[PDB]
């Protein structure tokens, strides 16, 4: 379910995303192209971080030099836990369309 | 607050009727109570006993905790949450806000409240369409400064036809509800 | 997809408090009791060879109101009977499921073993864990179809899909009807079940040979008086007013020839017509089905005999006739 | 332990239809009692169930030199307060605790369905259609062809009791009564006569059970025509037939299938 | 008010085979006793709608939906219409050796829809109990068990009689069917006098039928026979899939193909 955003075309696991998805990814594109600190609010718990992270990881690979890396921080461990396990699922997806390993590493401290 | 409120429902017969209707749970300042207490919520829900557990709003319980489907199905905000005022370290905090950054004293205090009271009720929605419904017990959030400071998403769909339901017309709109999202797609 | 011919199916009904509750039109137990009767009524209509048998579940106890039977107006005259029932007290679904287990545990393996629950309260006080019930009903292949009233309970909603059946709640009265009206039809067999043979005996009816010459007096077998003639079975021997009715001696199932050519339509399933609202080429001002002028811009018709049907009769074969009059011929 | 017996005594008088035909069997001593049955507050309680140290209470408390009234008094008795979240979480934990003890179908021939169970030249309708097709040009003679007054009357005669096409006693009553008690009789001792004989049981044991039955067929039998004896020398009417239908039916299967087993054999 | 439907079993092989026989019973006679039949009904009361339904080997087409005679208008216009009817369906028709025999289900089903058809248009004020007088007068077909079978099941449903009023010979299913749904049954052996079994059995409406007395009914033999033989058996096997009786223990029942396991 790959997304041609207007900004770039962002590989997306889960097979729809609703409206409001799609202007998430614009608005964080915005800032992240104006490399300029914001802020955001987006209801739903589980599919914000893949949504969150899926524009990063397209992001990352269209501009490498422009982000060096992801810092992603939760209020606590026990949800930090699921959180990586949405970026797990979302990079399985991404190397699978690949078909091979990549350098990304993720690991939560 | 939660105490009194508890202990008035104990004289009265309120809270048999409640305890006849569903299972009960009052929260405790020490963990270990809360810790044993939600496991035993979470077994209540799972079986058809159903639980009421009683929280604080700004409780690490309600922080730490998340409501998914069949978890939290109607969560009850009972009454505006806000700290004791007289509390010195507040105060400070409060007067430098005035003082600086330009934001009304009570401003802030509802700012607090509203985003601490949108923060706990916020849980029943985590995702795939799990229905649950938010029902505010105080006419305060009824009022437009209120409602403004609440989320878009719980604030949009708010309506003013619904704003200020009544204690059983709530009940009969919320039983409605649950017919329509009963059904599958 | 193929169906359990022949079920045995409890309609489980809670005797909970909150069925005192009027949300509908009438009492709330009335009118389930009220419609329950079209259900049973119904549920024999469409599948003779079935049998049920009613439960009662109030103040935490499961009652059996009425044991598995083919008379439907016995259980019609319990429901009658239950309509001033107390309907003081909680559910227990453990008591409700486990009475049901223990008589529908020694069921023989052709029968497709089925319950409806018609839950009202959506508190179930039970005297012990339901989880560990629920794979003993799995291993009993007994298809368990809540039917939920104002609640999508949890508890529930695992125990129809879990265990094979399907759990539904009642947007309103309307609505009741179409939901229990679907559970008469006999529900397609899953992998898990199976089927087999089953013996069954043709009870010829008879009367006096010739002007009371070498009679047959008897009275009934379940204040009957002595009857001239009745059926009798190929092995009891015993004189049996009505069919169809399990022999009370051979435990073999007796059943006439009608009852069974009865429930042929399932096997058969009339293909549904095609809607075309215009009227393409129909030169037939008069629907051919009922010959009468079609006051509506819509027809159907069949894959074969190529026939019109307007609503009226469309309507009607599918709900009732089960088959089409033209494409008979 | 003597459970039998006191199982016994519960439906001794409580249910007369169960008790009633079991004595009839040893009414006439026709065969041992042995093979019947082998072949075939709240308040308080809640307390008892929900709170442990109600119950160790009440066993070392167990009424001694006190009352019960005195017990129930028993029962109701910042930081009183707290008291009262621990109890109901307590308690409601208590009544959790209690509660928790430790294919698509496919066919090869579907026109039998339609020529189904009931059981049952080419010039003829070249000539037969023909004289019809030339019979009603002459129609409307409704004045005397559809009936006539010698018809007519033949149908109503043929429709009287005596003529064609219509064709057409409860003396005893006390009798009624054993006759029904007769019927429950055979139908409670034949279910278990006919509980086996259907199912083959290819084993010494369900065998024997059936060998048992078989021979008990005989003893229950024995003493039926003397009860028959004593109704039938009364005056002669109402035969009751239907009764030895059952009996001496229920003796040919026996005979043939015994029979049948020496074949096998 | 009553809705009468007289599925007339106008077969001309039948009936054509008793103008060549020359006997004194003939078709045109039997419409007329169906016509005066059918005029008496209607002539009970306003209120009251009939129709007449024919039946040949081809298709079954309906019969029915000043004073020149001196008889009432309305019934002027039922008798103009189903004599040019009939005559039109007698007289026009193909030919086919292959199927020569009567088909009675089809031309029923087209009889148990006009009612509900007719039960919808009527109003709520007033309430209607249908019958259909079946008036049959030629062999059943063997292939047509099945489909009868459904209708007359429909009936009951509805609640609409049967009163079959068979002739010439005792059709086992139709004898069948009017028992189903509470409908009488007569075998009427004087042709010639068959309109006044009609006025006296038949004529009376469901709510009249019972304060009268009636021939008894006939017994029925509720026959099964195996799929192997067509032969009448008394102890059947059946599967819960095809639901049909078996004559004697098999592997597998051959109309199934299920994996029957053996216990
Ligand atoms: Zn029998
Ligand atoms: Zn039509
Ligand atoms: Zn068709
Ligand atoms: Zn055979
Ligand atoms: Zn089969």
């Amino acid at each position: 379910m790959k997304l041609n955003v207007d900004g770039l075309l962002v590989y997306f696991p889960y097979d729809y995303i609703y409206p409001e998805q799609f202007s998430y990814m614009r608005e964080l594109k915005r800032t992240l192209d104006a490399k300029g600190h914001g802020v955001l609010e987006m209801p739903s718990g589980t599919g914000k971080t893949v949504s969150l992270l899926a524009l990063i990881m397209a992001y990352q690979r269209a501009y490498p030099l422009e982000v060096t890396k992801l810092i992603y921080c939760s209020r606590t461990v026990p949800e930090i836990e699921k959180v990586i396990e949405e970026l797990r699922k979302l990079l399985n997806f991404y190397e699978k369309q690949e078909g091979e390993k990549l350098p990304f590493l993720g690991l939560a401290l | 607050y939660m105490e009194s409120t508890v202990a008035s429902w104990y004289e009265q017969g309120i809270l048999e009727n409640i305890q006849r209707n569903k299972l009960l749970f009052i929260e405790t300042q020490d963990g270990a109570e809360t810790s044993v207490a939600l496991e035993k919520y979470q077994e209540a829900c799972e079986n058809g006993r159903g639980a009421i557990l009683l929280s604080v709003a700004r409780g690490k319980v309600s922080e730490g905790i998340d409501f998914v489907h069949h978890y939290g199905r109607a969560v009850i905000m009972f009454g505006v949450p806000y700290v004791y005022t007289q509390s010195r370290i507040l105060k400070a905090r409060l007067e430098y806000l005035r003082d600086q950054f330009q934001i009304r004293e009570n401003d802030f205090l509802t700012f607090d409240a509203m985003r601490h009271a949108a923060q706990c009720v916020g849980r029943a929605i985590r995702g795939k369409t799990d229905y649950g419904l938010m029902v505010f017990a105080d006419k305060r959030f009824a009022r437009g400064d209120k409602r403004g400071k609440l989320p878009r998403w719980i604030q949009e769909h708010l309506t003013d036809a619904n704003l200020n339901l009544t204690v059983d017309e709530g009940v009969q709109v919320a039983k409605y509800f649950l017919r329509q999202m009963a059904q599958p797609f | 997809v193929r169906l359990g011919m022949m079920r045995h199916l409890y309609v489980v009904v809670d005797g909970s408090r909150t069925m005192e509750d009027q949300d509908l039109k009438p009492n709330r137990l009335t009118c389930t009791l009220k419609l329950l009767e079209y259900f049973v009524e119904e549920y024999f209509d469409q599948n003779p060879i079935s049998q049920i048998g009613i439960i009662v579940t109030k103040s935490k106890r499961a009652e059996k109101l009425t044991e598995l039977s083919g008379n439907p107006r016995k259980h019609i005259t319990s429901l009658k009977k239950a309509v001033d029932m107390t309907c003081h007290g909680e559910p227990s679904l453990y008591n409700s499921l486990s009475i049901a287990m223990q008589t529908l545990k020694h069921m023989p393996g052709h029968t497709s073993r089925e319950v409806l629950i018609i839950f009202s309260s959506l508190t179930t006080c039970d005297p012990s864990n339901i989880y560990d019930l629920i794979k003993t009903l799995k291993a009993a292949k007994i298809r368990v179809s809540v039917i939920g009233l104002s609640a999508e309970v949890r508890v529930c909603t695992v125990l129809a899909r879990e265990t094979g059946g399907t759990y539904h709640v009642i947007l309103d009265e309307s609505h009741y009807k179409e939901l229990l009206t679907h559970h008469v039809s006999p529900p397609p067999a899953s992998s898990s079940s199976e089927c087999s043979l089953i013996r069954m005996g043709f009870p010829q009816h008879t009367i006096a040979s010739l002007s009371d010459q070498d009679a047959k007096p008897s009275f009934s077998m379940a204040e009957p008086g002595l009857t001239l003639g009745g059926y009798f079975c190929p092995q009891c021997r015993a004189k049996y007013c009505e069919l169809p009715v399990e022999c009370k001696i051979c435990g073999l199932t007796l059943v006439s020839a009608p009852h069974l050519a009865r429930s042929y339509h399932h096997l058969f399933p009339l293909d549904a017509f095609q809607e075309i609202p215009l009227e393409e080429y129909n030169g037939e001002r008069f629907c051919y089905g009922c010959q009468g002028e079609l006051k509506d811009q819509h027809v159907y018709v069949c894959a074969v005999c190529q026939n019109v049907f307007c609503v009226d009769c469309d309507v009607f074969v599918h709900d009732s006739l089960h088959c089409c009059p033209g494409c008979i011929h | 332990a003597n459970k039998e017996l006191e199982e016994k005594n519960r439906m001794l008088q409580e249910d007369p239809v169960l008790f009633q035909l079991y004595k009839d069997l040893v009414v006439s001593q026709v065969i041992s009692a042995e093979e019947f049955w082998a072949n075939r507050s709240d308040i308080i309680e809640s307390i008892f169930r929900t709170y442990p140290a109600v119950k160790m209470k009440y066993a070392e408390n167990v009424p001694h030199n006190m009352t019960e009234k005195e017990f129930w008094t028993r029962f109701f008795q910042e930081n009183s307060n707290a008291a009262i979240i621990k109890r109901f979480n307590h308690h409601s934990a208590m009544v959790l605790a209690a509660g928790l003890r430790k294919i698509a179908l496919n066919l090869k021939k579907s026109d039998r369905y339609y020529h189904g169970p009931t059981p049952i030249t080419s010039q003829d309708i070249i000539n037969s259609f023909q004289s019809i097709r030339q019979e009603m040009e002459a129609y409307t003679p409704k004045l005397t062809q559809v009936l006539s007054s010698s018809a007519a009357s033949s149908t109503i005669t043929a429709l009287s009791p005596g003529g064609a096409l219509m064709q057409g006693q409860m003396v005893p009553n006390d009798i009624q009564s054993e006759l029904k008690h007769l019927y429950v009789a055979v139908g409670e001792l034949l279910r278990h006569f006919w509980s086996c004989f259907p199912v083959n049981t290819p084993f010494l044991e369900e065998k024997v059970v059936k060998m048992k039955s078989n021979l008990e067929r005989f003893q229950v039998t024995k003493l039926c025509p003397f009860q028959e004896k004593i109704r039938r020398q009364y005056l002669s009417t109402n035969l009751v037939s239907h009764i030895e239908e059952m009996l001496q039916t229920a003796y040919n299967k026996l005979h043939t299938w015994q029979s049948r087993r020496l074949m096998k054999k | 008010l009553n809705l009468l439907v007289i599925v007339v079993d106008a077969n001309p092989i039948w009936w054509g085979k008793q103008a060549l026989k020359e006997s004194q019973f003939t078709l045109s006679k039997c419409i007329d006793a169906v016509m005066v039949l059918g005029n008496s009904h209607l002539f009970m009361n306003r209120s009251n709608k009939l129709a007449v339904i024919a039946s040949h080997i081809q298709e079954s087409r309906f019969l029915y939906p000043g004073s020149k005679d001196g008889k009432y208008e309305l019934l002027t216009s039922a008798n103009e219409v189903i004599v040019e009817e009939i005559k039109d369906l007698m007289t026009k028709s193909d030919i086919k050796g292959q199927h020569t025999e009567t088909l009675l289900a089809g031309s029923l089903a087209k009889a148990l829809c006009y009612i509900h058809r007719m039960n919808k248009e009527v109003k709520d004020n007033q309430e209607m109990k249908s019958r259909i007088l079946v008036i049959k007068a030629a062999e059943d077909s063997a292939l047509q068990y099945m489909n009868f079978m459904n209708v007359i099941f429909a009936a009951q449903k509805q609640n609409i009689l049967i009163d079959a009023c068979v002739l010439d010979s005792d059709s086992g299913l139709l004898q069948q069917a009017c028992d189903i749904t509470g409908g009488l049954y007569l075998k009427v052996p004087q042709m010639p006098s068959l309109l006044q079994y009609l006025l006296w059995v038949f004529l009376p409406d469901q709510d009249q039928r019972s304060q009268l007395i009636l021939p008894p009914p006939v017994h029925v033999d509720y026959r099964a026979a195996c799929f192997c033989h067509r032969n009448l058996i008394e102890i059947g096997y059946v599967c819960s899939v095809c639901l049909s009786i078996f004559c004697n223990f098999s592997p597998i029942c051959t109309t199934c193909e299920t994996a029957f396991k053996i216990s």
